[PDB]
C-alpha cells in the first residue's frame, strides 16, 4: 500500500566537463559593440572563476543561433574533475552562478549552460503560414499566441527563436532617368554590387596556391547613407553621373532572417507533462506543428505486463502446482521498496539507471524464493 | 533497388558531356519508377466560382509539394499546371511600334530582377561604427498592373 | 594598367586603389585567454566513432607540427572526447574491485582458502564471455553495456 | 638532387635509386605588352584566342 | 554574397526546396536564410535510414537546380554534408611570440592544415573560425571620379 | 637532414607495408593449438 | 521565331509568396495556319 | 587543349582537389598534370570499401 505512494513521488546530467557561452545583442549592433561583450565575459571568467575554469576562446560573429555580426559565443573549459571538489564547483552552478551573474549586462542576452548528450526538455513549437498571407501577418500572429502566455509547469519563458525586424535602406532607381541621361542599369547595379557589397572577380597564385580576388570600396567611403552621394557613374557620352541623378532613397522595414519549415513560412517557439493544451489557444489561416524532440517523443506497462505473466508461467511449469508460482512471484514489491525509499530520499527522480536496477533486484528476490521453496 | 540507381548514375555520368545541350537546363535525371497510379485524387468546385486553372493552380501550389514529400509516396503527377505570368504578344501591334519579342524580352529581364546590393556598416569597419543596416535595391514584380507598366 | 592620358600619361591601378592582402571575409574572429588566435570546429559524420575520429585528427596534426613557423603551437580548448575515455575507464575500475571484495567477502564467510577460488575464476570467465558475445551481435562498448555488466 | 648522390654513397643497402619523373626541358616564353597593345587599340581577349 | 534574406529567400531558398521531392524515408525540412547571405537547408531522415544513401539522392535532385541558381551562388560553391550538429572537438593556433596577427594566423590554418583535416575519415563538416587570404583590392570613389573611371 | 621545409611518405607497395603483426597471429595459435592438445591427452607435457 | 510560336520562359516572379515563372508567347490568333508567318516582322531600323 | 603542365596545374587540378573532402575510407590522393593538356587524379580507398 505505502508502496504506490511512493513511486508517484519521484519525478542524469553530467557536468561533461566543459560548456558554451551564448551572447546576442539587439539586432544592428557594430561587432565592436559585441566585441566589448565577449571581453566582459572573458574576464569575468578568467578571474571570477580563476580556481576553475582552465581556458576561453571566445569567437566573435559566430554563433549556433545562426551567423552575423552582433551574435558571438564563447567556449570554456575547466579544470580536472579531481581539482574541483564539492557541490558549487561542478558546471551545473558555474552555469547558473555566471548566468545570474550576467543579467547586469545592459541590452544583451547572455546565458551560459550545459549540453546533455544526445539531441532542454522543453516544447519545441512551429507556426506555419499555411494560407498565403505574408510576414506582417505571421509576425502579428506570433505575438498574439505569444501574449497569451498568462496563465502560470513547462510553460514559463516561453519566447520565439528567430530576429525581430530591422531597419533597412530602400534606394530606388528611375528607369526613365536613367535612359534620358544615358546610363545603362547595368553600371549601376554593378557599381552598387561592387561598391558596397564586394565582387569575387577571379583566382592568383599564392605561394603556389589558388585563391581568390575581391573588388570593393574601402571602408571610409561605405558607411553612411550619406556616402552614397560621392559614387558616379559613366554615362553613355563619357560624362560621370551622381546617383542622386536617378535615385530616391528611403528607411523602411525588413528581417534579417527568414525561416521556412516544410516549405511554408514559419516562425519557430522555444508538475507537468508537456503541454499538451497548447495546441488550442486562433488567427486567420496557420497552423501548429511540433518538432525535433517535441515531434520525436510524441509520435511502458504493455511490455511490463506480459512480463510479469510470462514469468508466473515459466516458474507454474518449473513446479506444476498453479498456486506454488503465486509464492515466487510474492516478494516482488518487498524488494522494490529499497530503490523507492533510497531514491525518494536524495532525489533521484526515475532515470533510466533507477528504472533498470528495479528489475535486477525483482529479478534476485526471485532467485532468493526459489532456492527456498524448491528445498521447502 | 538503391545499388541499382547508384550504379546507373555512376555509369551514366561517363557519358553525360556527350548530350550537345541539355546537360544543363535540368536535363539527366535518374530515378526508380513504377508504372501504374497508387490512387489519384481529385478537386472540384461545388459552388461555381474556379475554373479548371484556378482549381489546378491551387492544387499546384498549396498541395502538391506536401504530398510530394509524404511517407511512401514515389512519382506525383499534377493534371494540370501552376500559374505563370503569361504575355500574350500581338504581331500586329509590335510592328505599328517598330519592336520585336527580342525588344520584349529584354526589357522585362532588365525590368523585373533582384539585385543584391551590400550593405551599410558592413565589415571591416571604422572605429566608431553604430549601424549595420542593409540596402535594398529592386526587387521583383508582384502583379499584373507591375507587369503592365513595364 | 587602366587607361591612357590625352598627352600620353598612364593611370595603374595602384593610383586608383590600396592593395592589400586581406582576408576573404572580416565577419569572424576569435581570441584565446585574450592574445590572438585561429582555430578549427571540426564535427562528426553521421555514424563514424567520436573516438577513434578525434584519434585520427590528433594523428594528423602531429605530421604537420614539425614544419610550423617560428613559435606557432596548438591548444586544445573545448573538447568532448577524454570525459568518455575517463567514465568508462571509471566503471571497469569497480567492477574489477568488486571480485576481490567477493574474494574476500566469500572468505570471510568460509574460511578455507582452498574453496573461495572457485566464484574468483567463475566471475571473470563469464564477464570476458559477455565482450565476445557482444562482439558476435554487433554491438559496441558503451556506458550502459559496461553498467549492464557491472 | 641532394637526396639522390646523397643516398647512392652506399651501394651496399641501397640500389638503383632513379627519379621517376621527367626533368625541365625548353619552353617558348611570349609576352604580349599591355602598354603596347592598349596603345595601338588591340585587345588582349583577341590576341589570346588568335 | 552581399545579398539580404528576401533576396536570397527567393532566388535560393524556394529554388532549391522546390525539387526536394521524392526523397525516401524523410520526417520534415527546415531552412534559414539570413541577411548574411547564407542559405542553410536541413531534411532530417528517419532513425535507422542509410546516411549515404540518403545524401546521394538529395544529391540527385539537387543537381537538377544548379542551373537556376545565379552564378554569385554558383562561383561560391554549394555543399551537402552529412554532418552532426555540436562540434566534436575545436582546435585552436596561438603565436607565443607575437610576430602574427589574427589574419597570419587563420591564413595559415587555411592554407595548410585544413585540407588534410577535411580529408580524414569521421569528419563531416570543418568551421575555421577566421578567414584566409585573398587579394583584396580597396577602390577609391574620389580616384575613379577623377581618372572618369567605374 | 634535407633542407627545412622538406617532408616524406611511403605510398603504394610501402603504404600498407608499414601499416601492419605475423608473430602475434602465430603465437596464440601456439597456445590455442596447445590447449587442443591437452584438452585431447587430458593432461600436460604431451602436448609438449 | 521561337518566342513567337513556341513561347519563352524569362525569369521569375513572387505570387503570394511563391516562385512562379514568366512567359512570353504570341496570341492564339496569330499562331494558327501557315499563312501567319507574314504576319511577324523582324527589325533590320525597317522591319522586314 | 592546348594548356601545359602549370596551366593545367593551378587551373584544373588545385581547384578540383580542394573539394575533395568528405569522402569516406580514403587513403591517399596523387595527381598528374602533363603537358599534353591532361590531368589525371586517383583516390585510393580502404580494402573492404565498396
Amino acid at each position: 500500500v505505502g508502496m504506490a505512494y511512493l513511486f508517484v513521488r519521484l519525478p542524469p546530467d553530467e557536468d561533461q566537463g566543459v560548456f558554451m557561452t551564448m551572447v546576442q545583442l539587439p539586432a544592428g549592433a557594430t561587432q565592436e559593440r559585441t566585441q566589448k561583450v565577449l571581453n566582459e565575459v572573458t574576464h569575468y571568467y578568467l578571474t571570477k572563476e580563476k580556481n576553475n575554469v582552465e581556458s576561453v576562446f571566445a569567437v566573435n560573429g559566430f554563433g549556433f543561433a545562426g551567423r552575423g555580426q552582433n551574435t558571438g559565443i564563447a567556449f570554456v573549459s575547466l579544470k580536472d574533475w579531481a581539482d574541483r571538489p564539492g557541490e558549487e564547483n561542478k558546471v551545473e552552478a558555474i552555469t547558473m552562478r555566471a548566468t545570474r551573474a550576467f543579467s547586469q549586462i545592459k541590452d544583451a542576452m547572455v546565458f551560459a549552460f550545459n549540453l546533455p548528450a544526445i539531441v532542454a526538455t522543453g516544447f519545441d513549437f512551429e507556426l506555419i503560414d499555411q494560407a498565403g498571407l505574408g510576414h506582417e501577418k505571421l509576425t502579428q500572429a506570433r505575438n498574439q499566441l505569444l501574449a497569451e502566455a498568462a496563465k502560470h509547469d513547462m510553460l514559463t519563458s516561453v519566447r520565439p527563436n528567430g530576429l525581430e525586424d530591422t531597419p533597412q535602406f530602400k534606394i530606388d532607381i528611375d528607369q526613365e532617368k536613367a535612359q534620358a541621361l544615358g546610363v545603362s542599369i547595368n553600371d549601376i547595379n554593378t557599381t552598387l554590387g561592387a561598391a558596397w557589397g564586394g565582387s569575387y572577380v577571379n583566382d592568383f597564385i599564392d605561394r603556389g596556391r589558388v585563391k581568390k580576388v575581391y573588388v570593393m570600396s574601402e571602408a571610409k567611403y561605405r558607411m553612411l547613407p550619406d556616402d552614397i552621394g560621392d559614387w558616379y557613374v559613366r554615362a553613355a557620352d563619357g560624362q560621370m553621373v551622381p546617383f542622386s541623378a536617378f535615385s530616391s532613397s528611403r528607411w523602411e522595414y525588413g528581417s534579417p532572417r527568414l525561416e521556412r519549415y516544410n516549405g511554408l513560412p514559419s516562425m519557430e517557439i522555444l508538475e507537468a507533462m508537456e503541454l499538451m493544451e497548447q495546441l488550442a489557444s486562433l488567427p486567420t489561416g496557420v497552423g501548429y506543428d511540433w518538432t525535433g524532440m517535441s515531434y520525436q517523443e510524441r509520435l511502458a506497462p504493455s511490455l511490463y505486463a506480459i512480463s510479469l505473466i510470462v514469468v508466473f508461467l515459466c516458474l507454474a511449469a518449473l513446479y506444476e502446482s498453479w498456486s506454488i508460482p503465486f509464492s515466487v512471484m510474492l516478494v516482488v514489491p518487498l524488494g522494490v521498496i529499497g530503490a523507492l525509499l533510497a531514491a525518494t530520499f536524495r532525489g533521484l527522480t526515475n532515470d533510466v539507471y533507477f528504472q533498470v536496477g528495479l528489475l535486477t533486484t525483482i529479478g534476485l528476490s526471485a532467485k532468493n524464493a526459489i532456492l527456498i521453496v524448491e528445498f521447502a | 533497388a538503391d545499388i541499382a540507381q547508384v550504379q546507373v548514375q555512376n555509369k551514366l555520368q561517363l557519358a553525360m558531356p556527350l548530350l550537345p545541350q541539355e546537360v544543363q537546363q535540368q536535363g539527366v535525371s535518374v530515378e526508380k519508377s513504377s508504372s501504374s497510379f497508387l490512387m489519384v485524387v481529385g478537386v472540384i468546385n461545388t459552388d461555381g466560382t474556379m475554373t479548371q486553372e484556378d482549381i489546378s493552380d491551387y492544387v499546384a501550389a498549396n498541395m502538391k509539394d506536401a504530398i510530394s514529400r509524404t511517407s511512401g509516396v514515389g512519382d506525383v503527377q499534377l493534371f494540370g499546371s501552376q500559374y505563370a505570368m503569361r504575355i500574350w504578344m500581338n504581331p500586329n501591334e509590335l510592328n505599328k511600334f517598330q519592336l520585336t519579342p527580342v525588344d520584349v524580352i529584354t526589357a522585362i529581364k532588365a525590368q523585373n530582377a533582384q539585385v543584391a546590393a551590400g550593405q551599410l556598416g558592413g565589415t571591416p569597419p571604422v572605429k566608431g561604427q553604430q549601424l549595420n543596416a542593409s540596402i535594398i535595391a529592386q526587387t521583383r514584380l508582384t502583379s499584373t498592373e507591375e507587369f503592365g507598366k513595364i | 594598367l587602366l587607361k591612357v592620358n590625352q598627352d600620353g600619361s598612364r593611370v595603374l591601378l595602384r593610383d586608383v586603389a590600396k592593395i592589400e592582402l586581406g582576408g576573404e571575409n572580416y565577419d569572424i574572429i576569435a581570441e584565446f585567454n585574450g592574445q590572438p588566435a585561429s582555430g578549427l570546429g571540426i564535427k562528426l559524420a553521421t555514424g563514424a566513432n567520436a573516438l577513434d575520429t578525434a584519434a585520427a585528427i590528433r594523428a594528423e596534426l602531429a605530421k604537420m607540427e614539425p614544419f610550423f613557423p617560428s613559435g606557432l603551437k596548438i591548444v586544445y580548448p573545448y573538447d568532448t572526447t577524454p570525459f568518455v575515455k575517463i567514465s568508462i575507464h571509471e566503471v571497469v575500475k569497480t567492477l574489477v574491485e568488486a571480485i576481490i571484495l567477493v574474494f574476500l567477502v566469500m572468505y570471510l564467510f568460509l574460511q578455507n582458502f582452498r574453496a573461495t577460488l572457485i566464484p574468483t575464476i567463475a566471475v571473470p570467465v563469464v564477464l570476458l564471455g559477455t565482450f565476445a558475445v557482444l562482439a558476435a551481435f554487433g554491438f559496441s562498448i558503451n556506458t550502459l553495456t559496461m553498467f549492464g555488466m557491472v | 638532387n641532394q637526396l639522390l648522390a646523397e643516398a647512392a654513397k652506399h651501394p651496399d643497402m641501397l640500389t638503383s635509386v632513379r627519379p621517376n619523373g621527367l626533368e625541365d626541358t625548353p619552353q617558348f616564353k611570349i609576352d604580349i605588352d599591355q602598354e603596347k597593345a592598349q596603345a595601338l587599340g588591340v585587345s588582349i581577349n583577341d590576341i589570346n584566342t588568335t | 554574397p552581399g545579398a539580404d534574406a528576401k533576396t536570397v529567400q527567393d532566388t535560393v531558398t524556394q529554388v532549391i526546396e522546390q525539387n526536394m521531392n521524392g526523397i525516401d524515408n524523410l520526417m520534415y525540412m527546415s531552412s534559414n536564410s539570413d541577411s548574411t547571405g547564407t542559405v542553410q537547408i536541413t531534411l532530417t531522415f528517419e532513425s535507422g535510414t542509410d546516411a549515404d544513401i540518403a545524401q546521394v539522392q538529395v544529391q540527385n535532385k539537387l543537381q537538377l537546380a544548379m542551373p537556376l541558381l545565379p552564378q554569385e551562388v554558383q562561383q561560391q560553391g554549394v555543399s551537402v554534408e552529412k554532418s552532426s550538429s555540436s562540434f566534436l572537438m575545436v582546435v585552436g593556433v596561438i603565436n607565443t611570440d607575437g610576430t602574427m596577427t589574427q589574419e597570419d594566423i587563420s591564413d595559415y590554418v587555411a592554407a595548410n592544415m585544413k585540407d588534410a583535416i577535411s580529408r580524414t575519415s569521421g569528419v563531416g563538416d570543418v568551421q575555421l573560425f577566421g578567414s584566409q587570404y585573398a587579394m583584396r583590392i580597396w577602390m577609391n570613389p574620389n580616384e575613379l571620379n577623377k581618372f572618369q573611371l567605374t | 637532414k634535407l633542407p627545412t621545409g622538406v617532408g616524406y611518405d611511403w605510398t603504394g607497395m610501402s603504404y600498407q607495408e608499414r601499416l601492419s603483426q605475423a608473430p602475434s597471429l602465430y603465437a596464440i595459435s601456439l597456445i590455442v593449438v596447445f590447449l587442443c592438445l591437452a584438452a585431447l591427452y587430458e593432461s600436460w607435457s604431451i602436448p609438449f
